[PDB]
């Protein structure tokens, strides 16, 4: 009985920098509970059809709306480049709900970041939580926060008053 | 026998999105598929069915821009958006259409999309505690006989059929819900409310294109 809704109801979800992967295993569940809630505003397959499930990696994080588009395979942007990387042959579903009324609040929720400085794009699937600061310029950071020498990490702000695309989704991808 | 579908998200307008749903214990070909969606405070509404044989037909406000399909190969039902506006924004099911021999008894899960003869009920909403009995009314504006079915739809789920036909019962429904009626005027009776049967619930009619009425709510 595998917990499946552990994860999608999970009452706080993370970061995309730091995306929580849990790993199922020793169990056996369906996947009714994705196609039996009618209330995702996105849900995709690739290499599975979602009819021939039933007959191994929970991913959940939070990003805003009009980059869900980019948990995909082949998508690139700030989340798949930067945050959270889907490779171009993913075997799985990308599974996707707005989260307005739990991650804004009045004046700003900032407690979800995401990577906005990276040099290079991240490897599928790959995670990166470091604090670095990074080096903007030519002169050396030396651990210290200033001008070209910039925290790589970024608050989302979410507000309930944001257009739609600005708003805060939970995203859940399973992996197989 | 399911019918899953996928894809969706948000678009800003002008913008395409092509939505699937694959099924499991019916064949796509051989039924008469259909969408419906549902607008956010609107009732239901349907959007295009396409016949076994290959003919298409699609509402007015989309006709143009919405292209209904399927994929014999693979057995899926596809609907393809185009030039897409605010008012297409909606949730929106894929269901088997038996018509007037079984109503749409199959249907998807919703799949939200964001963009950025008058059929009759009565009463519009209605408050009645548990074990209660509840009787709602259809009304048509031309005299359909008795080919009219009903549809509950609790929030946030998708839709579920109860009596097609005026009153035959589809199977697995309690016997609690009840129907009758020919002509213009139908009711549903609900014989004693049990806490489920808290929803808002449409008929529609079998004979045209699906068209469903404005919907009553029940709650407490």
């Amino acid at each position: 009985l595998c917990p499946f809704g552990e994860v999608f109801n999970a009452t706080r979800f993370a970061s995309v920098y730091a995306w929580n992967r849990k790993r199922i295993s020793n169990c056996v569940a369906d996947y009714s509970v994705l196609y039996n809630s009618a209330s995702f505003s996105t849900f995709k397959c690739y290499g599975v059809s979602p009819t021939k499930l039933n007959d191994v990696y929970a991913d959940s994080f939070v990003i805003r709306g009009d980059e869900v588009r980019q948990i995909a395979p082949g998508q690139t942007g700030k989340i798949a480049d930067y945050n959270y990387k889907l490779p171009d042959d993913f075997t799985g579903c990308v599974i996707a709900w707005n989260s307005n009324n739990l991650d804004s609040k009045v004046g700003g929720n900032y407690n979800y970041l995401y990577r906005l400085f990276r040099k290079s794009n991240l490897k599928p699937f790959e995670r990166d939580i470091s604090t670095e600061i990074y080096q903007a310029g030519s002169t050396p950071c030396n651990g210290v926060e200033g001008f070209n020498c910039y925290f790589p990490l970024q608050s989302y702000g979410f507000q309930p008053t944001n257009g739609v695309g600005y708003q805060p989704y939970r995203v859940v991808v399973l992996s197989f | 026998v399911q019918l899953v579908q996928s894809g969706g998200g948000l678009i800003q307008p002008g913008g395409s999105l092509r939505l699937s749903c694959a099924a499991s214990g019916v064949t796509v070909s051989s039924n008469y598929m259909s969408w419906v969606r549902q607008a956010p405070g609107r009732g239901l509404e349907w959007v295009s069915l396409i016949y076994p044989g290959g003919s298409t037909y699609y509402a007015d406000s989309v006709k143009g821009r919405f292209t209904i399909s399927r994929d014999n190969s693979r057995n899926t039902l596809y609907l393809q958006m185009n030039s897409l506006r605010a008012e297409d924004t909606a949730v929106y099911y894929c269901a088997r259409d038996l018509s007037e021999k079984g109503g749409m008894d199959v249907w998807g899960q919703g799949t939200t999309v964001t963009v950025s003869i008058v059929m009759t009920q009565s009463p519009s909403s209605l408050s009645a505690s548990v074990g209660d009995r509840v009787t709602i009314t259809c009304r048509a504006s031309q005299g359909i006989s008795s080919y009219l079915a009903w549809y509950q739809q609790k929030p946030g789920k998708a839709p579920k059929l109860l009596i097609y036909a005026a009153s035959t019962l589809q199977s697995g429904v309690p016997s609690r819900f009840s129907g009758s009626g020919s002509g213009t005027d139908f009711t549903l009776t609900i014989s004693s409310l049990q806490p489920e049967d808290f929803a808002t619930y449409y008929c529609q009619q079998l004979n045209s294109y699906p068209r469903f009425g404005p919907g009553t709510k029940v709650e407490i």
